[PDB]
């Protein structure tokens, strides 16, 4: 929240981000702005890049595609936003391993 | 270094970046948006604003690299071991 | 995950008995885990935090399948007294029988001193020779029991 | 507020539901009675395509064992089918990048 | 309340976006050739020219031999048009098109051979149909037949000879047309072969202008690619060829494909006659069946002499390709035929006595009083040029029959007020809120109703009346309009996508029936399935082969609605 | 996806800061996750620092795989990096 | 019982450091591969050697290694020639249920690929012959044939509600016997 | 059984960004939305099937059950809805890109307005390997242009003009705005049609006027659908996939957004729930559509109808992006803007574990180090996982539980999914029966890793790394010669204070952000962190010529010193 009455938090503005960045400091970034703000565990089917839910993709109806990462819960947000309107900002996946 | 003078501007910024999370970031959000879905843009993750949006590591700092614990195994432990009935079998031809 | 081939080296059926023999006596001993042990590992998730379930049944059931009696008939348990030389003395007969097929791994653990069974192991038999060589394979492959 | 802007021919009772048919239905009069002639065309338009996927002209295909049986063995071949480049054809009417495929 | 699980699986929204161009061809090479042929040929659809490396790198199948195959076997099918533009500061690659109508012959396989066996003048000899059904099924199944093959495939020289004779009168009809590389490369890239070159032969400082050297250039372009396709669309100089003491032979060497464009006068003449049996009764219909007959097979070209889709048309005095179109349909003195020469091919059984009565035994007379009213009738199916002799028109009969078929078609979908308005709309120009009620007379609700009901189709235009300088159509009244055009357009897609739709599910059928049509399929099994079969598995065979020819009758009697909208 | 060889490499040779941060942050977590140690603690209970008296003794056991732009890559022991 | 060469990525926990790399690798594929079915690929027992451990890399976020190893993991394939003696423990009329020790137990045999005269009956009668029958629990002999994997499983997260609210091919590995050849069906049908 | 189950952890390589055709929006929907009604007295408020609020799209609250995943606020995801649109409609976000769209194509027979061998050598110049933003636009903009010079098309010339829109939302084509002085067919058929209509109107002389070829979105989709798959990369559309047809860009299906991404608020004003600006627009559109398909199946004044479509074709402007004529937040309105989505919620945001407070001077302080009050430190965290080497001192932590600073507040069994608050549950049973992977979230303590920042921050220096030191106090002290980089003068400033919990990030932020390894401003290179007034001033006095000390007092100099 973002209010000191209802128990808010201290933003962390794009400057602060800038800022960050300039450090080269990866893992700060990904904890301040994911892990410790809105970290989602996601259902994100490998077929289509849309988001599922409970282990199903309940597009291709298959559950067989479905991988499971943690996205900032705002980026989940923009997502379901944007296929309320005409786009379909589907991910691509890979793994991090096998190099 | 695009070989004519690119502003940061606004129009500047669509140099050659593609990005369009970067670019709905910086300004336009909307017209940008649509169209990259218009054009059909298959825009990569590789810049810090879309790896920060998208809650990835960035390629700069201390994730312009990989750490790598060595197995430490020989290769003496590594060979397959007990094997002679395929020996038997193709020597039966 | 991805399997590269399905269709690897074949096992004979003491190289299976063997392996597993091994691997009780390396860990997962079933005598010791019959017994109770109030400590445990002390470290929280086992000895030395590790456990072994759903793997001690397998390696169990394979094995004492193996060592029943092999069901030539309704003393030993079949299998198990064979050593590595005693597969080794057998080549003069095992690889000069000509059988133009792999099916050998069939008669090395299971139905001995039957014509109907060989017959059944490999097809066409009778066809393929009935006058003499329809013995002296029972005997060899009986002359462990 | 939206809910007043209604034509005078226009009632209250049809709103609101929607939700369409789920197909749009007009039966099409064009699947009248059978006759003989038509029951042939149906059998002469089975036996083509027929035809071409029993002939050589497939190219649509992507037990596997490395052992081999002794019933695989003097056993019948299931066909020996007629390669592409087998049949003959005229290369005047293909591409020099097509001439390898086929036996020369 | 249906369910979106319970759509999209039995409500086919998921075919709905498909373009039925694409669906309709990859669907057809899917049933016939196969998947990957499929595959490539609906490639070679959403992206019109590319070459090999193009579907290496887009399909799947990343292998260099593997297409090779798939497209040579493509190329064989006829459903696959390859072109050779060289690069020349480097190393020349060939592209490729996808043949259209080439794979009509796949597809019309069956009219195919039905107009064939039905066409004979000599067909009541069963064991010539079954050869003539054979023979031709074995030319449309493996694209360029030779003789050279099948003579050497026949067994017995007696049914050899046979095969020769055949040919020749094939050939005649124009059902085998000699292939060549006329058959194989895009029209507007011959046209611009045959516009560069020209371009290139003027020397230098001649004192003619920009226009006279581009006005002679398209001329003599004009005359050689007429000329070039003029020269293989009728010839018999592979028939030309005589032996001493043998018969007439056709050249073994060549290649003899069925050709498309004779069949389809056929159909269009078929479909005329149909038309007529709907239109006159019967008495004076029987000789209309014939009367088109002796034209039919030296028919102009139905829409297009490919001099219309090489280039474009024409930007100002544009009317010279319909004129020249009826200049040639008037010249020629081959089609028009008199009386004369009508009754020598009358069939006996047409009397042509009780067929009319002046006042309230094959007589040219009477054939003329005929060919008569078809030429005063209503529709323009003759124009008089000398008395006695006329001829059939298509710069005039091809848009009143298109606006019949058409409308027609809206006639047989919405209902009475529907046709009713659609037909003021269409005689009426420029109908208006108020001409409607002047011109038709009827309850304005079931006008509005159909109308409404009619404008999801692309039959009528809306237009916007601004009374103001801005546009807003909610602020003074509209009027419609016509545009035909669209509504031409329309008949198309539908059409397509509807068939696209039978054979989809014709080979989802097949998909889930593939186990049970495979054991059919069998050679000893043909002829005997009421012995060796389940009771419940064999009546579950017939009702799936008899749903099959429930399908494949609806394909066939669709199947006379898409070419008369595939005119120009 | 090369690995160079050892024999050759054209990467400095020395540990960069980000490494260095990077590499005491993998300990750090390793450590936190009971991995042991092998330094002496002397009573020293918080993984980060655990993790620097290790590289201070050089005994962390992890490489670094720097990845040129070519995408090839040659590896580094924090043994090998001098700082 | 044959082998094969199955190539996975394999996390050790920081935890398991102490222990020896490729003691560490085998538990964890074990752990993977203890009684699991591999789809299509058969029923696994346990996993043979190693052939190829790629270093451990690691991920920002973890601290645990990540191997890419390569190793070879005894099957239970039988394709057409193998004789087996199970042990039945089911009798239906629909084909007995035969079994084992408990290895795996859901495979089937339909009874028109078995013996002709052997048929079922309501009233629990064991078998009509032309001379010899069986009763449950005893050794049998039988064939293979075909292999029929199921591994299609579309089950949606409201249908699998409805399911457990109200508490089906179980496995992905079955076998089919045959008893066309006097002999198999008991080890002891003379002498 | 049990089969093979396969876990491999993957990134997110790249974006595709497209359309969702009709099938997709009905693929992904889990309902149809079509009454219009949220609500009924009848239910009691209950949301029923079908409407706005339909809970199978999601639920508003902590307490109610989706009936698609069967789970509350803080689990369901949300699930999508559909609508079906009798008189499919424009789409604003595409309305220039169906305007350029119909200039590379003529509107009569479907037909691109490019030579079948003319543009194929840029269509060629287009597979290079090397093409960026800017070429891309470059081709696209030089075949929109020739498109817009071809006038007559290769299969009808009809004279494509003008594709501009109207003087509204409309789209009027100019049939024949470069004739003169030509006489054609079409231009035949033209004044026949308009002396037909002259000679039944008196007054439509002056109205004849304009009145050209306007393009309505149900004509647009009808005529979109004539085109084939071959000329769609010239548009730039690719149509390899499905979805990729151009018509699949006119709004056909409404995907009706799941009810999280639209939240119904509780107890505002009045006792009933307050719905919002989506959900209400959402309601009003379908209100539209079931009236225009009620009007199919009535026959309702064309004029009328053209009233109520127009206003679907507005009514969802300000849906997705409110530009017309203002106070109704759209869909654009909620991603554009400082506060909006992007540059308030994905690049920045608002952190946990973080605390602000008034600065004050502190000179005892390292200056690698801040003074944290313990009554921010009894808050502020760190969630240590519990090892072979920690366990005495975090089962000490527990015991002393919340309240006395040196504590923890939360434990975290290995085990279990839920973390224990320390108030209550006799943390001496706690801290007997803690494991080696456990976490206790302890307070912060001294020498703990904490980010510092005060704005607006310049430069990288604004943010710095130090070591936390618990004292009594309630500001945040620093030692004033770290006050430089700060730009920090304890008049009443306020600095942010943020404490990192994983174990990477605090070595990174104490590693790259620390204040040692930051004395230096990237910028040019010299020192930053140095002293400040008092000290330059002590210093100075300390130096001068005429300082002299004795023993004693020199002694004293330096134990101070130290
Ligand atoms: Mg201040
Ligand atoms: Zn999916
Ligand atoms: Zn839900
Ligand atoms: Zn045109």
């Amino acid at each position: 929240t973002e209010g000191r009455s209802r128990d808010g938090g201290l933003r962390l503005g794009e400057m602060e981000r800038d800022c960050v960045i300039a450090y080269g400091a990866s893992q700060l970034l990904l904890e301040r702005l994911m892990i410790s703000s809105d970290a989602f565990e996601v259902d994100v089917c490998d077929k289509c890049g849309l988001m599922g839910y409970s282990g199903w993709c309940t597009t291709c109806k298959s559950a067989e595609n479905i991988i499971k990462m943690t996205i900032p819960y705002a980026a989940k947000l923009l997502f379901q936003e944007l296929l309320s309107m005409n786009i379909a900002p589907r991910l691509r996946l890979e793994d991090i391993f096998q190099q | 270094y695009k070989g004519e003078v690119l502003g940061i501007t606004r129009f500047g910024l669509s140099k050659m970046r593609d990005s369009v999370l970067q670019l709905a970031s910086f300004e336009k959000t909307t017209d940008h948006l649509f169209d990259a879905a218009f054009y059909m843009k298959k825009d990569a993750v590789e810049g810090v604003s879309e790896c920060i949006i998208l809650g990835q590591t960035m390629s700069i700092g201390t994730g312009s690299f990989k750490v790598v614990k060595g197995t430490n195994i020989s290769e003496k432990d590594l060979v397959p071991k007990r094997c002679l009935f395929e020996s038997l079998s193709n020597e039966a031809a | 995950m991805k399997v590269l081939e399905e269709r690897n080296a074949f096992l004979s059926d003491y190289e299976v008995l063997k392996f597993l023999t091994d691997l009780e006596k390396k860990h997962l001993w079933d005598q010791k885990s019959l017994a109770a042990l109030k400590k445990s590992r002390s470290k929280g998730k086992q000895n030395r935090p590790y456990n072994h379930p759903e793997l001690q049944g397998i390696t169990r059931n394979v094995v004492n399948y193996l060592s029943i009696n092999k069901n030539f008939i309704n003393e030993k348990s079949g299998i198990s007294k064979m050593s590595d030389e005693s597969f080794a003395e057998l080549m003069t007969k095992l690889n000069s029988f000509k059988l133009f097929k792999a099916e050998k791994l069939q008669i090395v653990n299971q139905l001995p001193a039957n014509m109907v069974h060989l017959y059944s192991i490999v097809e066409e038999c009778d066809a393929r020779f009935d006058e003499k060589t329809i013995e002296e394979m029972l005997e060899i492959i009986s002359g462990y029991a | 507020n939206y809910m007043s802007n209604l034509p005078f021919g226009l009632g209250y009772g049809d709103v609101g539901k929607n939700h369409i048919t789920e197909f749009p239905s007009i039966p099409l009069p064009i699947n009248g009675p059978i006759t003989n002639k038509e029951r042939s065309l149906a059998v002469k338009y089975i036996n083509f395509g027929k035809t071409v996927k029993d002939g050589p002209f497939y190219t649509g295909s992507m037990t596997n064992d490395g052992i081999e049986r002794y019933s695989d063995k003097y056993l019948k071949k299931r066909k020996i089918g007629i390669s592409i480049d087998d049949h003959p054809y005229n290369l005047n009417l293909f591409p020099n990048e097509l001439y390898n495929v086929m036996g020369i | 309340l249906v369910t979106p699980e319970d759509v999209m699986t039995i409500s086919s929204l998921e075919q709905r976006t498909l373009n039925p161009d694409l669906f309709l061809y990859k669907e057809l090479v899917k049933a016939h050739l196969g998947e990957r042929a499929a595959s490539v040929i609906g490639m070679l659809v959403a992206l019109g020219r590319l070459s090999v490396r193009e579907l290496v790198e887009k399909i799947d199948g990343m292998d260099v031999d593997s297409v090779k195959t798939t497209l040579v076997s493509l190329t064989q099918l006829r459903c696959v048009k390859y072109l050779q533009e060289t690069a020349i500061s480097g190393k020349k690659t060939t592209y490729y098109y996808y043949n259209e109508e080439g794979i009509h012959i796949l597809l019309y396989s069956g009219l195919i051979i039905d107009e064939i066996i039905t066409q004979m003048r000599v067909n009541d000899e069963e064991e010539h149909k079954q050869l003539v059904a054979e023979i031709v099924q074995n030319v449309i199944s493996l694209g360029s037949l030779t003789v050279e093959d099948y003579l050497s495939s026949v067994t017995s020289d007696s049914m050899k000879y046979t095969i020769s004779s055949l040919f020749v009168q094939l050939c005649e009809m124009g059902y085998l047309i000699q292939i060549s590389k006329l058959h194989y490369t895009p029209i507007e890239d011959l046209w611009q072969f045959l516009y560069e070159k020209h371009y290139k032969n003027i020397p230098r400082n001649s004192p003619l202008s920009d226009l006279k050297k581009r006005s002679q250039a398209k001329m003599n372009a004009k005359t050689d690619f007429a000329k070039i396709i003029n020269k293989p669309n009728e010839l018999s100089q592979i028939l030309t060829v005589d032996p001493k003491t043998s018969l007439r032979i056709v050249k073994p060497t060549v290649s003899l494909t069925i050709n498309l464009d004779r069949f389809m006068k056929g159909r269009r003449s078929k479909q005329l006659i149909n038309l007529a049996k709907t239109r006159v009764g019967s008495v004076t219909a029987q000789v209309y069946k014939i009367a088109l007959r002796l034209t039919e097979q030296k028919s102009p070209k139905i829409r297009d002499p490919l001099t219309q889709t090489g280039l474009l048309q024409d930007l100002e005095e544009a009317k010279s390709f319909q004129d020249e179109a009826e200049l040639v349909e008037e010249k020629t003195p081959g089609l028009t035929f008199n009386a004369i020469d009508l009754a020598r091919h009358l069939p006996a059984e047409l009397d042509l006595r009780g067929s009319l009565l002046s006042r309230k035994p094959h007589s040219a007379s009477l054939i003329n009083s005929h060919l008569k009213i078809l030429a005063s009738s209503n529709f323009p199916f003759l124009n008089e040029t000398k008395p006695g002799v006329y001829y059939v028109p298509y710069s005039k009969l091809m848009p009143v029959l298109k606006s019949s078929v058409y409308e027609y078609v809206i006639a047989s979908t919405l209902g009475p007020s529907a046709m009713r308005l659609s037909r003021c709309i269409r005689d009426n120009k420029l109908v208006s809120e108020k001409i409607i009620n002047s011109t038709a007379l009827m309850k304005e609700k079931d006008i509005r109703s159909t109308l409404a009901s009619l404008i999801r189709y692309n039959s009528v235009e809306i237009q916007e009346v601004p009374r103001t300088a801005d546009r807003s159509a909610s602020r003074a009244v509209f009027l419609f309009r016509c545009k035909e055009t669209h509504s031409y357009n329309f008949m198309r897609q539908n059409l397509e996508w509807n068939m696209a739709n039978l054979l989809f599910k014709k080979e989802k059928l097949k998909q889930e029936n593939s186990t049970l049509l495979k054991k059919a399929n069998r050679d000893d099994v043909k002829g005997r399935e009421n012995e060796l079969l389940l009771p419940s598995e064999l009546n579950q065979l017939k009702m799936v082969n008899e749903r099959e020819l429930n399908v494949f009758a609806r394909l066939s009697r669709l199947l006379s609605l898409w070419e008369v909208f595939q005119m120009a | 996806e090369k690995a160079i060889p050892k024999d050759q490499r054209a990467t400095t040779p020395y540990m960069t800061k980000y490494e260095r941060a990077r590499i005491l942050g993998t300990r750090a977590l390793q450590i936190s996750m009971n991995a042991p140690v092998f330094v002496d603690l002397e009573g020293e209970t918080d993984p980060l620092r655990i993790a620097m008296k290790e590289l201070a003794e050089k005994k962390i056991p992890l490489v670094i795989r720097r990845y040129l732009p070519d995408g090839s890559f040659e590896d580094w022991s924090v043994e090998e990096l001098i700082v | 019982f044959i082998l094969s060469k199955i190539a996975d990525l394999v996390r050790i926990p920081p935890d398991q450091f102490h222990r020896d790399t490729i003691s560490a690798i085998t538990h964890q594929l074990n752990n993977k591969f203890a009684n699991k079915i591999i789809p299509n690929v058969g029923l696994c027992i346990t996993i043979y050697d190693l052939l190829t451990v790629e270093e451990g890399q690691l991920k920002p976020g973890d601290g645990s290694s990540y191997i890419n190893v390569t190793f070879r993991a005894v099957v239970f394939k039988p394709f057409l020639g193998e004789i087996v003696t199970g042990w039945i423990s089911k009798c239906t009329a629909e084909g007995i249920k035969v079994s084992l020790l408990g290895i795996f137990d859901d495979i089937f045999i339909p009874q028109n690929m078995l013996f002709e005269g052997c048929y079922y009956t309501p009233e629990e009668s064991a078998w009509i012959w032309p001379k010899l029958y069986f009763d449950v629990n005893e050794k049998i002999r039988f064939r293979i044939e075909r292999e029929v994997f199921v591994d299609v499983k579309p089950k949606s997260p409201k249908e699998r509600e409805l399911e457990e609210r109200a508490q089906e091919k179980p496995p992905a590995y079955a076998l089919l016997g045959s008893c066309q050849t006097d002999g198999m069906g008991l080890v002891s049908w003379w002498e | 059984k049990e089969v093979v189950v396969s876990e491999t952890p993957k990134r997110i390589k790249g974006l595709e960004f497209s359309a969702l055709s009709a099938a997709d929006i009905v693929a992904q929907s889990e309902v149809e939305v079509s009454t219009r009604d949220l609500f009924d007295l009848e239910k009691d408020r209950a949301p029923k099937a079908n409407g706005a609020l339909d809970p199978k799209m999601g639920v508003s609250s902590s307490s109610l059950e989706c009936a698609t995943c069967h789970g509350n606020l803080a689990s369901c995801h949300g699930h999508f809805g559909h609508l079906k649109l009798a008189l499919p409609v424009f789409h604003i976000g595409y309305f220039k890109a169906t305007i350029q769209i119909l200039q590379g194509i003529c509107k009569n027979c479907s037909a691109i307005l490019l030579s079948e061998t003319d543009k194929r050598q840029f269509l060629h110049e287009l597979r290079r390997p090397g093409v960026d933003n800017l070429r891309r636009m470059g081709i696209l903009k030089k075949i929109l242009d020739q498109c817009k010079k071809q006038r007559r098309c290769l299969h009808c010339g009809a004279l494509n003009g003008v594709v501009k829109k109207a003087a509204a939302l409309k789209i009027i084509h100019d049939t024949f705005r470069w004739v003169g002085k030509k006489s054609a067919p079409e231009k035949d058929i033209w004044v026949g049609e308009w002396k037909e209509v002259l000679a039944h109107n008196p007054e439509l002389e002056r109205y004849v006027k304009r009145c050209m070829d306007d393009l309505n979105p149900l004509k647009t989709l009808n005529l979109f659908k004539q085109i084939k798959s071959a000329d769609c990369e010239l548009l730039g559309i690719d149509a390899t996939v499905p979805s990729g047809r151009p018509e699949t860009y006119i709004w056909r299906y409404l995907p009706a957004p799941p009810v999280c991404i639209r939240p119904s608020v509780m107890m505002q004003d009045s006792p009933a729930s307050n719905e919002d600006d989506l959900t209400v627009k959402l309601t009003e559109i379908v209100w539209t559509s079931s009236l225009i398909k009620a009007g199919l199946d009535k026959g309702i004044s064309i004029n009328n109808m053209m009233e109520h479509w127009d206003y679907l074709q507005l009514t969802v402007a300000m849906y997705i992006n409110s530009d017309s004529v203002k106070p109704i937040r759209g869909f654009c309105q909620r991603l554009k803007g400082k506060q909006g989505r992007f540059r308030g919620n994905l690049s920045g945001k608002r952190v946990d574990f973080s605390g602000r407070t008034v600065i004050s001077p502190d000179p005892n302080l390292s200056i690698d180090e801040v003074a944290v009050p313990d009554r921010v430190a009894k808050v502020l965290t760190y969630p240590e996982k519990v090892t072979r080497y920690n366990r005495h001192k975090l089962q000490e932590l527990i015991v002393n539980g919340p309240n006395v600073h040196p504590g923890a507040n939360y434990l975290l069994k290995r085990n279990e999914d839920a973390r224990r608050n320390l108030r209550y549950g006799d943390r001496m049973k706690l801290a007997k029966n803690l494991q080696i992977g456990d976490v206790v979230e302890r307070h912060l303590e001294d020498g703990d890793v904490v980010l510092f920042n005060r704005q607006p921050s310049l430069h990288r220096l604004s943010i710095l790394s130090h070591y936390a030191k618990i004292r009594p106090w309630r500001t945040f002290r620093l030692n004033e010669c770290v006050c430089t980089p700060y730009n920090a003068d304890f008049d009443g400033d306020e600095m942010n204070l943020h404490v990192p919990q994983t174990e990477e990030a605090r070595a990174e932020a104490i590693n790259l952000m620390g204040v040692k390894n930051n004395l230096l401003t990237p910028k040019s290179g010299e020192p930053i962190i140095a002293a400040t007034q008092d000290f330059i001033t002590g210093s100075y006095l300390i130096s001068h010529k005429d300082s002299f000390y004795d023993r004693a007092t020199l002694t004293q100099l330096l134990s101070m010193m130290s």
